[PDB]
DNA sequence: ATCGATGTATATATCTGACACGTGCCTGGAGACTAGGGAGTAATCCCCTTGGCGGTTAAAACGCGGGGGACAGCGCGTACGTGCGTTTAAGCGGTGCTAGAGCTGTCTACGACCAATTGAGCGGCCTCGGCACCGGGATTCTGAT
DNA sequence: ATCAGAATCCCGGTGCCGAGGCCGCTCAATTGGTCGTAGACAGCTCTAGCACCGCTTAAACGCACGTACGCGCTGTCCCCCGCGTTTTAACCGCCAAGGGGATTACTCCCTAGTCTCCAGGCACGTGTCAGATATATACATCGAT
């Protein structure tokens, strides 16, 4: 599949490095 | 008219046993009509800025790269290019 | 006697709105203030929606006209569009 | 005198109707001329996006032990995954409860 | 005597999804503000329109409160004050807060 | 060639002010301001005529679009300014 | 001589061509470009009148874009209409919060 | 001895209208950000385009600082802190802050 | 000249200070500069990418001023003065 | 650190109305073919960008001192959550009415389409004055006293 | 209050280049007339919003209380801001090469358009099961001790 993987970064929104 | 049959088809393809409530079917039914609206509204003025009068597949690809952010672009631009070649193939 | 309609938005109702948002403690001055805010947000939508009914010949407010007014203002609503 | 009318959605391997979005692009007045392969691209990307939110809605409905997608599950699916969220940042889901947050204030 | 009952109240309300303002007084309010722009003549309202309007007002108010609570915690206090709601509308913009 | 709005901004400036002049950069500001306001009004009129299955941008649609766009008293004079132009235009 | 007939200054002919070529809708009624040029003429005349007062206050006979920024943001209605625009070479309005005394 | 020179500094800069960040390092920064998305090929820039980008960046930053300073006075202190800028971006919205 | 400064650090400390003085700010902390140079970069990272895609859709290679103002109008910040 | 009762989870049954599937009908999608023009492509030009050099020059960088500003603590007071009893209006359900959405049928006035005609608007060229800059002088605050 | 020292404001002078006016060209606006069809209008019908009534009851209101929390004050500590000196490098001016934007012409493939046929998708009906809900039981637990 290799579908997109949702991480949970500390930033609520995508500012840098996803 | 609506899009209710195709959401049910895609749902049975992704999950065999699940069902979708009527109100959630109306949610997806308005969602498709919004995303198609935003993509085609982008591709219209993209054709208009370059003095072109036709919407070719380059315009939908650049409008989806303008609208869908991040990895959701990079998959969907594959899914169009995987599809349209097959359409020319047959 | 009949109170003003705006005062029908109770302190239980505003508190139950604020508890959903995660607010822990509420001052007493909020209950007058947000009754104004809910007024102004309702003034902006209806003043579009009535206009969307006036342009058409229809003399009643359809559900489609409210979701069109909300998509015009930018906070688009799902569920009743289709 | 003709063959069996294989519809164009079948020959592209999709589920969304390419003829319907072709008629919607023509009557929509987006542009004077619509290309041939352009609605197929539109239908494939709509198919991929709806399959994405239906997959996340099913995964968010399984753990609640419910076998039927209600609009609360669509709110959880949309708000949990950020890449989708940015796209739908403006929209409000009807009957969608806010995702649970206590804003990190509790007694030790 | 039950201490910290606000936590159970919040954890119940965030899980629930039904509408929180009552239907009939919201309909009386919307019909009252409707008549000011119709230069005196009266309008009818569809039954779905009042539901859609109440959902919109509901979502916007719960977002305004959850944005003002960020400023309350930023100011080092816990109690929500109306100057913070006014500031959150003054920082969200001219057509996001108004 | 090239289309602009420079001469009409200049004419209405000479109409409302007798002798004040306008720099060419501010001419470009007004030349983009008109090209933006017109696009917002015609886009609102297009989707508004499309909502009611109408294929015509009629003067009713521009009236409802300018009432939906221009806020407050700017609407209340402009909808007065538009119809006064149309009633004179049918006087020909 | 369409403009003379309606007594306006913006040409209704060029906005008639812009309405048809713009592809907003399939047909264009006859009243629409007259109404459109009238409302554009009124909006332009109002913002240029406020800019002319702002240029007269600094005793300059030439409108620079700083004056257009001042005339836009001092008016409470055009600030709503032009809320999300930025004027190139336009300074911020002179505000201050904490008084010295 | 010249105290509170920030008052005359602010009153000078708010009166002025020219661009503030230097042109050549801003051009090198924008050409640095350009090369990462063109997968190796370089792009040219029209001379008006870099000025347009610098005007937009300066206007967005002065809006962000004027939104952050209201929060700085809201917390009862005077100096701008990066938690205020992060909060103003967290509260302006999804397309207003980024 | 002799040594090369960081390319990312193209915005000097007095420049950011002058921006905040234009913003009506009295006093600046020292930790702003390691973060505001972050929040500028992401802004350009949003704008420049969109402008490049516009230039990418045509066959052209150079970014013009029209493509930056189109990339800003689509994101929400209309820029007057160059478009047109 | 144990005990109680209050809440939470779970396990059972029960019932219901909304979902899903089946049928039948039909209008929109597909197939085949044409005619014409939008766009792809190649050739050419010259504008505009890049690039590199010298020489100034404001502006950045660096260091230092001091003060004023953030922050932690504490005490006072007060305003809001909680509990209890009392009271009200929201809500179900049910019934009746009709205004008005909505569909259909007709006909015409309006707007697209085209050919011929011409002047309003665009490009270039110029010329001069409004504004930028500067230098001397006049006044007016402002910190130091 | 008292002060000179900056600081600001104004004022005559120069200068330069960009605004504004003029000229010539040309293509896009205008005029006239025909064609068809979207929409105005009128009529008709059948849903759905409105009004009311009556009964229930859960929700709202008020009032007393207590205690957690805003907020004002103080004290210590530190981290920016101003200022002087040194050092960089942005900026201007210049020229030189060429890449690629922009234009023009040619041709052809693609797409609008029409006709003709039929099935995918609509509405309607109807059986059934997922889920809400009520009740019982098991288990964590938080406050008092």
């Amino acid at each position: 599949k290799s579908r997109r993987i949702s991480r949970r970064p500390s930033d609520w929104w995508v500012v840098k490095s996803e | 008219e609506s899009y209710s049959v195709y959401v049910y088809k895609v749902l049975k393809q992704v999950h065999p046993d699940t069902g979708i409530s009527s109100k959630a079917m109306g949610i997806m039914n308005s969602f498709v009509n919004d995303i198609f609206e935003r993509i085609a509204g982008e591709a219209s003025r993209l054709a208009h800025y370059n003095k072109r009068s036709t919407i070719t597949s380059r315009e939908i690809q650049t409008a989806v790269r303008l609208l869908l952010p991040g990895e959701l672009a990079k998959h969907a631009v594959s899914e169009g290019t995987k599809a349209v070649t097959k359409y020319t193939s047959s | 006697v009949l109170r003003d309609n705006i005062q029908g938005i109770t302190k239980p109702a505003i508190r139950r709105l604020a508890r959903r948002g995660g607010v822990k403690r509420i001052s007493g001055l909020i209950y007058e203030e947000t009754r104004g805010v809910l007024k102004v947000f309702l003034e902006n939508v209806i003043r579009d929606a009535v206009t969307y009914t006036e342009h058409a010949k229809r003399k009643t407010v359809t559900a489609m006209d409210v979701v069109y007014a909300l998509k015009r203002q930018g906070r688009t609503l799902y569920g009743f569009g289709g | 005198a003709r063959a069996k009318a294989k519809s164009r959605s079948s020959r592209a391997g999709l589920q969304f109707p390419v003829g319907r979005v072709h008629r919607l692009l023509r009557k929509g007045n987006y542009a004077e001329r619509v290309g041939a392969g352009a609605p197929v691209y539109m239908a494939a990307v709509l198919e991929y996006l709806t399959a994405e939110i239906l997959e996340l809605a099913g995964n968010a409905a399984r753990d609640n032990k419910k076998t039927r997608i209600i609009p609360r599950h669509l709110q959880l699916a949309i708000r949990n995954d950020e890449e989708l969220n940015k796209l739908l940042g403006k929209v409000t889901i009807a009957q969608g409860g806010v995702l649970p947050n206590i804003q990190a204030v509790l007694l030790p | 005597r039950r201490r910290q009952g606000w936590l159970k109240e919040i954890r119940k309300l965030q899980k629930s999804t039904h509408l929180l303002i009552r239907k009939l007084p919201f309909s009386r309010l919307a019909r009252e503000i409707c008549v000011k722009f119709t230069r005196g003549v009266d309008f009818n309202w569809q039954a779905q329109a009042l539901l859609a309007l109440q959902e919109a007002a509901e979502a916007f108010l719960v977002h305004l409160f959850e944005d003002a609570y960020l400023l309350t915690l930023h100011a080092g206090r816990v109690t929500l004050f109306p100057k913070d709601v006014q500031l959150a509308r003054r920082i969200r913009g001219l057509e996001e807060g108004l």
